[PDB]
């Protein structure tokens, strides 16, 4: 993962003329800055493991 | 693992002896086992008792904001 | 082999040893003495004199008296079969059911666990007072070291404590009575019977005793502590055990210390102090700890000497604390059983971290509050709060009412109290400040909030009150 | 208004300074006591530094 | 063997009354039958006062006394990054043996006038408050004063994490190297702090000198001083390093107590007088080289812990009066929340500007100024309740500044970021927003700006000051930001 | 003679001289000293052992190691090649810089100079610091006591005193950085440098550098002193020359003192210090004089131990402060810069005839208003700030111009404030006051008057402000 | 000796301040330091093995009982003071007299707030 993506539009958020979604944008952006940041956060990946090596430092 | 050969000579010589040994590197001893045990229990708590000879695995969701 | 005494001031015992001379810490036996008159070296003054200190007491020794080394340190009598078990400071059972058959013995004198040995992962020890675990929540394993002023029910709170928390308790716990009132003791005891938590037909109560009362010769209140921490750490390392151990008072093992001091013809520190009041408390206090292998869970009272904290003696305390009981004389004279007070009753483990930001922070407005009304009190000692800010005038009752909400009735000291007990679980404890916090309560009177269990009890209160 | 509000005022200043002269008193005590403990430490540095000089 | 070995004259108290050795070198570390290792500090003519380094339930009289010859040296590298020593320069931390096997010693004194060069650099915290207010630079000293653990060394460590950044810079300006005394600070504490930096892992550039609670009394005592001799390498080799130094309120008592041990009188606060000494030419040894010493640096964080503020306790005093400052924390604001807790009112650095950054000193110098009424106009027409708009605008701000240098515990930060929420302030633009909207506007604007205006603080950073364009960039960008907060 | 190291115990060097003994105060060096080890004779202690006094690090030292008495006590470099020269305490070229090739030394104990040969008259020394000559005039060769506590620019404002004085005179000056941080002597250092003051292509400057900072045996650190003092008596009568002598910190140096007493075995009195403090201070003062033959214009920080001045030291420090810069750690916090405390920084000679009336007489007004609006704060604090009686508030209003007029910018650090450092030549400034006394910006407010040299620049600033 | 004999005996300490200012006394002549309130420590140890030997014994010892009234006179009220501390940690509560009453006339004049039995929690007659 990997996932693309649009900005603000505070405009937008106030129209929607389908009424039983008026409040939940507001709400809804809110929600995603919570993704925002958390994905903004972390890195991809962690390394990998050198078994080789690792395999000389283990007996078993 | 080695200096004074005076000493050296006989102290290493009964080392290697244990080595030389498969009844236990010569022997082992209760005290040890019942430590190891023991010890063995701890780290496990240290780090989860998950078994780490298998990673993670995750799950799947969404829901909509409108 | 034998030494002489000397001289003789006092339990400073000057014995002059010839014949041998063991180090220090070496335990003597005084020839003479049908009692076990242990000396334990103190200083080897040199001309092969040591300076011994009796643990005991003295008396009827003709000087030059003929003292028999035992050897080594106190050696006492471990095993499990030590709870129950009331022993003195020599391990003795001085609950007298008979001897206690030992398994082994041990000096007590007992080190401090290794850096690298830790485990060291502070986890709430909840109590079920509001007061306590949202101001000063406890750890398990944690050393909370109980200031409070004398006779406030600082004692009892402990007592309490140990009633709430030792009863759920799996690991086993120490009592130890240093430099106790043997009387307190004499209660305790029986409340321990009677509990039967130490049962009697168990010398495998969830409790050891380990009595070294007020009574006893400086030397044995002195050292008693370092053994029961050798305990302790026999049923920690050897048992497992998260101990939960009673200390009433290491202010009584300090006081020893300064009281030896000038005998031990020391420069003895300021107001007397024995300035190894530090290395003293460095050398317990590293053998306190919650190792890997388990938990001191460490419930240390600590006196306040002339409640100063600003004494040295606490002062280094501090240092040493995770978890520190600051029983409050003030809020006591504000007749609050609960008495303490938590801008100065905290926690290291008292944390956002630790315990919850809520409770952090839910804590923090009080404390804020708190903190700001403390502020308040002295202008308004003159002023009131009169043609001061009613916003503050809400907050400040508030904040009063938070304190009110944390007077909590004992279950134990129904007696003393009359009101029974409450126990409030953390929830109902977030609730009730979040919810006065939340002003909906106010609109109420403030003593409503008085030796409340919940807040339900604040609001069955208020109605009971209007 | 005024009128009420004067009489306030006197009342407000009679509290007040009364209230101030029972913390006073209370000080006072603190006072001495911590007025010799200094004396005391010190006395005790004395003693002390006299007994321990060059 | 003979002479320069003695006999125990008499022991006690881990004092060693020694019998012999008596051309003995002045100070000169010995060595105890035991292995334990002692110094010899009085001459006394018909014993030698030697400090027995560990305990003496371990040992007896007329005990061989043997010198080591040698007057302390520690063992010195830098292979002490990545490890927790004792002052011996040894594991602790039992990570096996340290690097450090080269050895240097403790007493050697402060340099002169002319190997320094004064300061000019800034140092850097993250703590914006820190590093805006009593702005710091690097070789420097200064005071942690404050009391327990007000995450009381976290203020220490949030630095130190912060530095990280810097460490992951490639710089030796800023890469520095961090030096941690530990006194009395028994081992679970640290064993935290140690932990703390572990899970940060600062600790890779990172030596941390741990006397704990435990240590006999000169254990304690000379970890200060060894880890100055440790930071005096790095100086040397043009490295900067932080020492901090933690504390010697603890220490002093020990001293004292050594010394009293010594059977010489308390002095002063019943502490000796030359514990002033002790700490002086401790504390002078931390400097900023210049160039021909690499320019390096032992920037000096000592902590001193009061006693109920008291300050006029002897030695903080002292200390004091050596402090290039002291960045003083108040409980009230902590226990109003309120992280920093500090009364820069009361907390200093006197240098102010060698140690910034014109970005910083760009709002700063107005900020504070700000600040400076906005706390005065608590006390000039205000003890507690009173209005008007003007100047309300300046509480409300205010207000807001103090949240905008609310940097709660542990806050590694870089200071771009930090003058760009707070240009947002300064500049006037959430006065507007409730105080709880700003740390969570200030996140949020941080992944933002972080984000998109990665070019910008790319930009700031560089500058080391920010540009007006950038400043521009911040303007629309803040309000922006406001907007998109909304809108 | 020939000593022995009989007894170190610390850096106390107790010698056992052998060959007799070598009088008092005589400066021994230790046989066997890569940097010879100064002895300074304390006691005889008898037995031909003298407790002595370390003036170096004792380290290394073999007990009983040979000393050979230096025949004297301390003998030091002078000569005028010590300007633009940083000595240390035993002259060394500290500076760095190579022997001083001095043409002369002495021994470091410099005496009291007869009575009769005090000038009885000085002048008031100007400095052009309204505040200062207003309330503490200072007489050109006065021993100006500068209490004041830590930190507070006072080093700074110090410095700038000396950019403002001795630059400006024919005034020599001998600087003892005693104590200091070897960092502000560092510091310090540079300005010099870079002021040209010391200019050292021309080593000269006029200025002898004595530093004996904080790692150095206090006795030696106390004794710094003495050096400075012995070598600018030499300028002072000899070279005749007004030496300026700076030396901070004269506190530390009777603390110095007071950390060795207990061991010197004096028992060192209240608040720690030392015994002998009145004798430490008595002949050192009276060892330092304005003569007839020059001037040893003695300015003397004083950090003013825990503010605290009726601390025994400072106390005891006062009697022979003749002018006292009492430096007001709580103006500090008022912000200031003028921090100084003001009703408190006198000269018991300020005069009506001699500061003349005018001068005198607006210092006393400006004394008493200051300490009128001092009641005044009685009422403020709990019953109003921008509200209560008004011809008070006049006055309260007026203190306060003269409060902020009294505040004029640092001039170096403007480095730190931006603030372009002013100064005021004596007239217009107690014209200034006059004015202001005069109640003639009354119309105009206050912050105009701040942080200001002559009052127009108040007028200017009051412009800038209307917008 | 009573309480061994079964008896109730009671002793009234009256008052131990000038005891421990005695033996401070004697102390100091005894040329040993003190701290606290100019006292050493073991006056402590004095009053608690003074006060360890009041007690109420069981059956064995006839039940007897030593009841212990001392005495600490205060003066100036001073909690604060060391000793009246230390006592006050021994003792089984306190009776404050507070003067104030008794000057008013108040006969008697008691500090009720502070005259307390801790240990006291049940010990009198149930009519009362």
């Amino acid at each position: 993962r990997k996932l693309a993506l649009k900005t603000i539009d505070w405009v937008a958020f106030g129209e929607i003329i389908p009424r039983n979604q008026k409040a939940v944008a507001n709400s809804l952006k809110s929600w995603n800055e919570t993704l925002t940041s958390r994905l903004a956060t972390l890195p991809e990946k962690p390394p990998a493991i050198d078994w080789a090596y690792y395999k000389a430092n283990v007996a078993k | 693992l080695d200096p004074v050969q005076k000493l050296f000579v006989d102290k290493i010589r009964e080392y290697r002896t244990k080595r030389q040994t498969s009844g236990g590197p010569v022997d082992a001893g209760p005290e040890y086992q019942q430590d190891l045990d023991r010890e063995l229990f701890k780290l496990k708590q240290m780090y989860g008792k998950a078994d780490m000879n298998t990673f993670p695995n995750f799950t799947f969701e969404d829901p909509k904001f409108e | 082999t034998t030494g002489r005494i000397v001289a003789v001031i006092g339990a400073v015992v000057d014995v002059q040893f010839d014949e041998g001379l063991p180090p220090i810490l070496n335990a003597l036996e005084v020839q003479g003495r049908e009692t076990r008159l242990v000396l334990e070296v103190a200083q080897h003054l040199g001309e092969s004199t040591v300076r011994t200190i009796a643990m005991d007491g003295t008396e009827g020794l003709v000087r030059g008296q003929k003292v028999l080394d035992s050897g080594a340190p106190i050696r006492i009598p471990v095993g499990p079969e030590t709870l129950g078990r009331i022993m003195n400071v020599i391990g003795e059972p001085i609950d007298e059911r008979g001897p206690i058959k030992t398994k082994q013995f041990a000096a007590i004198h007992a080190e401090a666990p290794e850096f690298v040995e830790m485990s060291v992962e502070q986890e709430i020890l909840v109590t079920g007072i509001k007061v306590v675990d949202l101001l000063a929540p406890y750890a398990k394993g944690g050393k909370i070291g109980l200031f409070g002023g004398a006779g406030v029910g600082k004692t009892v709170l402990i007592m309490e404590l140990i009633n709430n928390v030792a009863k759920a308790h799996g690991g086993y716990s120490v009592f130890a009575g240093v430099g106790e009132r043997t009387r307190e003791g004499n209660d305790l005891y029986h409340e321990m019977i009677e509990s039967g938590v130490i049962n009697l037909k168990d010398a495998t109560s969830k409790v050891a005793l380990v009595y070294g009362q007020m009574n006893e010769p400086p030397g044995a209140r002195a050292r008693v502590a370092l053994t029961g921490l050798t305990v302790a750490e026999y049923f920690r390392d050897q048992e497992g055990q998260d101990v939960l151990l009673f200390i009433d008072n290491i202010f009584r093992f300090t006081q020893a210390g300064s009281e030896v001091s000038a005998l031990l013809g020391r420069i003895p520190s300021a107001v007397g102090y024995q300035p190894t009041l530090a290395t003293d408390m460095g050398t317990m206090q590293e053998r306190i700890t919650t190792t890997k292998k388990g938990s001191i869970t460490s419930v240390q009272a600590i006196y306040v000497p002339a409640d100063d904290l600003t004494d040295p003696a606490p002062a280094t305390t501090f240092a040493h604390l995770d978890a520190t009981t600051v029983l409050s004389r003030a809020i006591a004279e504000l007749g609050i059983y609960p008495a303490v007070d938590p801008l100065d009753s905290t926690s290291r483990i008292m944390d956002p971290n630790i315990v919850g930001s809520e409770h952090y922070d839910v804590a923090r407005g009080v404390q804020k509050i708190l903190q700001d009304y403390k502020s308040l009190q002295d202008i308004i000692a003159i002023l009131g709060m009169d043609e001061l800010s009613e916003e503050d005038k809400l907050t400040v009752s508030r904040a009063r009412k938070i304190q009110r909400f944390l007077s909590q009735p004992f279950q134990v000291a129904e007696v003393f109290t009359g009101h029974l007990g409450k126990l409030v679980p953390l929830k109902e404890t977030i609730k009730g400040f979040q919810q006065i916090l939340a002003g909906e309560y106010d609109h109420l009177p403030e003593q409503a909030f008085y030796m409340v269990g919940p807040i339900e009890e604040a609001v069955a209160k208020a109605d009971k009150l209007a | 208004s005024t009128t009420s509000e004067q009489s306030a005022r006197m009342t407000a200043m009679d509290n007040a300074s009364k209230n101030a002269s029972e913390m006073i008193d209370k000080l006072t005590l603190t006072f001495n006591r911590t007025r010799q403990a200094v004396i005391t430490k010190e006395l005790i540095e004395i003693i002390s530094g006299a007994a321990a000089l060059d | 063997d003979l002479e320069e070995t003695g006999r125990v004259l008499s022991i006690g108290d881990g004092i060693a009354r020694v019998h012999g050795l008596r051309n003995v070198q002045a100070e000169e570390m010995v060595e105890f039958s035991s292995g334990l290792k002692g110094m010899s500090l009085n001459l006394e003519p018909d014993n030698v006062g030697v400090v027995v380094f560990g305990n003496d339930k371990l040992i007896k009289e007329g005990d061989i006394v043997k010198r080591t010859g040698a007057i302390v040296d520690v063992p010195v590298g830098e292979e002490l990054l990545g490890r927790v020593v004792d002052a011996l320069g040894n594991a602790i931390d039992g990570k096996g043996p340290i690097g450090s096997k080269a050895r240097r010693r403790v007493g050697l004194k402060a340099p002169g006038i002319i190997p320094r060069i004064s300061v000019r650099e800034p140092m850097q915290t993250g703590i914006k408050a820190v590093d805006s207010l009593v702005p710091i630079g690097r070789g420097q000293r200064e005071l942690i004063i404050g009391d327990r653990q007000t995450g009381k060394t976290s203020i220490a460590i949030d630095t130190i994490i912060n530095q990280k950044r810097f460490n992951d810079g490639t710089d030796e300006k800023k890469k520095l190297y961090c030096i941690y005394v530990a006194i009395g600070q028994k081992r679970s504490t640290v064993a935290q702090l140690v932990k703390r930096l572990t899970d940060a892992d600062a600790m890779k550039y990172t030596i941390v000198v741990s006397a704990t609670a435990s240590d006999a009394a000169p254990l304690q005592y000379l970890a200060p001083y060894s880890g100055c001799s440790m930071g005096e390498y790095f100086r040397d080799n043009g490295k900067h390093a932080l020492i901090i130094y933690d504390d010697l309120s603890k220490q002093a008592v020990a001293y004292r107590q050594m010394s009293l041990l010594l059977r010489r009188p308390p002095g002063r606060e019943a502490y000796p007088g030359d514990v002033f000494y002790l700490h002086s030419r401790l504390l002078e040894r931390a400097a900023k080289m210049n160039d021909a010493f690499g320019g390096g640096s032992l920037t000096a964080l000592p902590v001193i812990e009061t006693q109920a503020g008291d300050v006029s306790a002897y030695i903080p005093t002292n200390v004091i009066s050596i402090t290039d400052g002291q960045i003083f924390l108040e409980t009230e604001l902590f226990y109003k929340g309120i992280r920093p807790a500090i009364n820069v009112g009361l907390s200093v650095s006197r240098v102010g500007s060698a140690a910034q950054t014109r970005a910083m000193k760009q709002v700063a110098g107005t900020m504070k100024l700000e600040l400076a009424q906005y706390r005065e106009v608590a006390a000039f027409a205000q003890f507690g309740s009173d209005l008007d708009a003007a100047t309300q605008q300046l509480l409300s701000r205010g207000v807001r500044l103090t949240e905008l240098l609310k940097q709660g515990q542990y806050s590694p930060m870089a200071i771009e970021e930090q003058v760009a929420v707070i240009y947002a302030g300064v500049r006037g633009y959430l006065d507007k927003l409730e105080p709880s909207k700003i740390t969570k506007f200030e996140n949020a604007f941080l992944s933002h700006v972080i984000s998109q205006h990665q070019a910008l603080l790319g930009k700031i950073r560089t500058d080391g000051k920010i540009s007006e364009e950038s400043d521009a960039k911040l303007k629309e960008i803040v309000t922006n930001f406001l907007a998109g907060f909304e809108a």
